[PDB]
């Protein structure tokens, strides 16, 4: 995970995601003890984006098709990069987070959101 | 007619809208549909107050006592949490004679005037307490 | 047993989570206080004497009485006495049911109804 | 050291850490409840300020004995403090601020007296000594007026007899969850500051003052006297 | 030490004494870190009773008279049982913990309470 | 550093400067917190004496004669004892600071204080 081997945009996206996750880890305790809200908007946006990313990390597998019945999803890297860049940009600030759970690729998120 | 009548004690309030009939002693039950005139201030007796808001909804509010101010479109009451409107002094300091200075006197009998005594000692105690 | 073990596991985990709040119980909200009380009752239910093995029916009845709200009225110190009395009330008035549970191990709505009715009867009539 | 000693010490520190975390959570809950109480009590202070401004604008010709200031002599103080420790030394800061204040007053060659409400002030600050009129302690959280009614009354009756002139109150003020700072404020002189309100918009009728034209209002002051001090005390509790 | 060998009262007395001592043992670190006032009232009672009980296990011996000079003592079992039962009940609380050192049976504790 | 082997005079002269060093070390934080203005009486004198002695510990060396105008000093032990005793007595308190710095013996220090 260095700018030379993998590239510049991939490195930037990965570092931004890790920074957001670390920020969320720092903020949960303040919500837990000091209280809910009582905070600026940027922190709240960070929390919402972190929750969306956490939901989006999960994906169904192919070795569990005979158990659950849902087909497996193999996502090409480019799709992951595009989806995470779009999520970090803020375009999907209105999509419900429940559409990010076990949904595979980004367009599929859009289809599940519009269907719901 | 009637829009609001606020009675505030140490930490509480109530809301009044279009009160039909308000009954307070010592004033002939002056309160009721808002008079809105002769703004004035009176000593509210420690007797209870009867409130009728609309269509005969009756309720009772207990006032220990306090001050009542009336004005066009404004009714304010500053009440007391206990019976103290008689401006009691000796009774309210009887416990002070036993709990305010008597408690300290049993605890500490130095009865020495301060005049910022031993300020160096206080600073030294501050320095010792800083160590942590 | 597989159906009824989850409630005990969850109660024990939640008691492990919050236990230092025992002194400060009054300052907590209702939900956490109830969780702490349930955890205390459960952790005192686990105590047992030597040379007295419990049967599957005995364990099932005790766990069912705990998972439901039946042991929320007894005092924290009297739980051990209440548990045995309840066991001895069964095997004397409901022995067929105990034998069925011991020999089969099944769990259907019919068994649950019998266990609930027996527990209600014990809580109503007998004393501990 | 021995391996057993370290092995036991680690577990002991873990248990103490859990206990301290529980104490922190309890303190957070108590602090937010105290904030709720402060928000609830603020309108009482606001309406007191409104009514006193209205009355003073209504009858500025006559002023009671509490709005007249004589030359400063034999000043008095009021102190509030916690009854328990582990407070990071806010009581220490309050005591030090008041002691440099009284040191300056003594450099002005005026003797002092004061009263205490906090247990720590009586237990620790009084070993050194000091003229004291009243000490009431163990009032607890959510203290009632009955509890502090006498302590304020004796301190101000000392002013009424004239043997004290200026009385200050010293207490902590809460600016943010992490920010509390000592404050010393004079109340008995009750000098006016904001009197521009209600003059621009009618409020010229004033009151018929039927029970007493210029007599009952003094009792009002007493209520104000028992209000602000109370309003101060809860402040400190929250800070604590 | 079995309920079927030493009876029922003896077993309960021994278990209660051991429980009280063990509970007091775990409170030393908190008192070291936190003030003594920062404990529950029941914990304070446990600490005081544990101190009284700890002093109460000491008696003078007939053989060690050369070391100290005090005469020896010999306490029967029933006196020990009665004294410990009374102590755990909460009676004997006012008596200072000093009067429990090398004093044989309880009645000598009551007598010694007058002096020191 | 034992009274039997070196003498009671030298031993009492020693362990008195070390006390001043320890006091200054303990007061350093308070001195760091604020200056002599917060400091009370009888501690400002301690601070001044500690500074004076710690500067007086300096001495020119003969080995540095290439870079030293002076040829260095060989102070006799008795002279050092006399100077330290006099400085501990507080007589040399009025001597301005920096006159003990790299001036070697106290006698030379006096001349340096006189000239500047």
């Amino acid at each position: 995970l260095d700018p030379l081997v993998v590239g510049q945009e991939h490195y930037e996206i990965a570092r931004a995601v890790q920074n957001v996750l670390q920020r969320y880890k720092e903020l949960k305790d303040i919500i837990a003890i000091l209280g809910m809200d009582e905070l600026a908007e940027e922190d709240k946006l960070v929390v919402y984006r972190a929750r969306k990313i956490q939901r989006f990390f999960s994906q169904p597998f192919h070795v569990a098709e005979v158990f659950t019945g849902a087909p497996g999803k193999l996502v090409p890297l480019k799709e992951t990069i595009r989806g995470f860049k779009g999520l970090l940009a803020g375009e999907y600030d209105h999509i419900p987070e429940q559409a990010f759970y076990m949904v595979g690729g980004i367009d599929e998120v859009i289809a599940k959101a519009e269907k719901l | 007619a009637t829009m609001q009548c606020d009675v505030v004690s140490v930490k509480e309030s109530i809301y009044s809208g279009a009160v039909t009939m308000l009954i307070a002693k010592g004033a002939g039950g002056e309160l009721g549909i808002l008079p809105g005139h002769a703004p004035l201030v009176t000593l509210l007796q420690p007797g209870p107050i009867r409130v009728l808001l609309e269509n005969g909804t009756e309720e009772i509010v207990y006032v220990s006592g306090g001050v009542l101010e009336v004005q066009p479109h404004v009714v304010t009451v500053l009440a007391d949490t206990a019976i103290r409107a008689d401006n009691l002094d000796e009774a309210a300091i009887l416990e002070a004679r036993k709990n305010a200075e008597q408690l300290l006197a049993n605890q500490k009998s130095d009865l020495d005037s301060a005049a910022a005594l031993a300020a160096l000692a206080e600073t030294a105690a501050q320095l010792e307490t800083i160590r942590k | 047993i597989k159906k009824l073990s989850g409630g005990i596991r969850t109660a024990l985990a939640q008691y492990r989570e919050l236990a230092a709040f025992a002194q400060f119980a009054s300052d907590l909200d209702e939900a956490t206080r109830k969780q702490l009380e349930h955890g205390q009752r459960v952790t005192e239910l686990m105590k047992q004497k030597q040379y007295a093995p419990y049967s599957i029916a005995d364990q099932a009845v005790s766990v069912y009485a705990s998972n439901e709200g039946y042991m929320a009225d007894v005092e924290v110190k009297k739980i051990v006495d209440f548990d045995a009395a309840l066991i001895a009330y069964f095997r004397s008035e409901y022995a067929p049911l105990m034998k069925q549970i011991d020999e089969t191990g099944d769990y259907n709505k019919d068994i649950e109804a019998a266990i609930k009715a027996g527990i209600e009867s014990f809580k109503a009539t007998q004393t501990y | 050291a021995n391996l057993k000693e370290i092995r036991a010490k680690v577990a002991s520190i873990k248990s103490t850490q859990k206990i301290t975390r529980a104490m922190q959570m309890v303190a957070a809950s108590k602090m937010r409840r105290a904030q709720e109480r402060m928000a609830q009590g603020r309108p009482y202070a606001d309406n007191m300020r409104r009514v006193i401004a209205h009355l003073v604008q209504a009858n500025p010709e006559y002023k009671h004995r509490y709005m007249v200031d004589r030359p400063v002599k034999r000043v008095g103080y009021i102190i509030v403090s916690s009854d328990r420790g582990l407070a990071g030394g806010l009581n220490i800061n309050l005591f030090k601020k008041v002691v440099q204040h009284v040191k300056a007053q003594q450099e002005q060659s005026i003797e002092v007296q004061f009263a205490l409400i906090g247990q720590k002030a009586v237990s620790f600050f009084k070993n050194y000594g000091g003229k004291v009129l009243g000490a009431t302690t163990q009032i607890g959280d959510a203290p009632s007026l009955e509890q502090l009614t006498g302590s304020v009354q004796v301190m101000l009756d000392a002013f009424d007899k004239g043997e004290l002139d200026r009385i200050y109150l010293v207490s902590n003020g809460f600016v943010n969850a992490m920010t509390q700072k000592p404050k010393v404020e004079q109340l008995v002189p009750l000098a006016p500051a904001e009197e521009g309100d209600d003059l621009n918009r009618t409020y010229g009728w004033d009151y018929i003052y039927e029970p007493e034209a210029e007599e009952l209002l003094n009792g009002l002051l007493v209520r104000y006297i028992e209000s602000m001090v109370y309003q101060g005390v809860i402040e400190n509790v929250a800070c604590e």
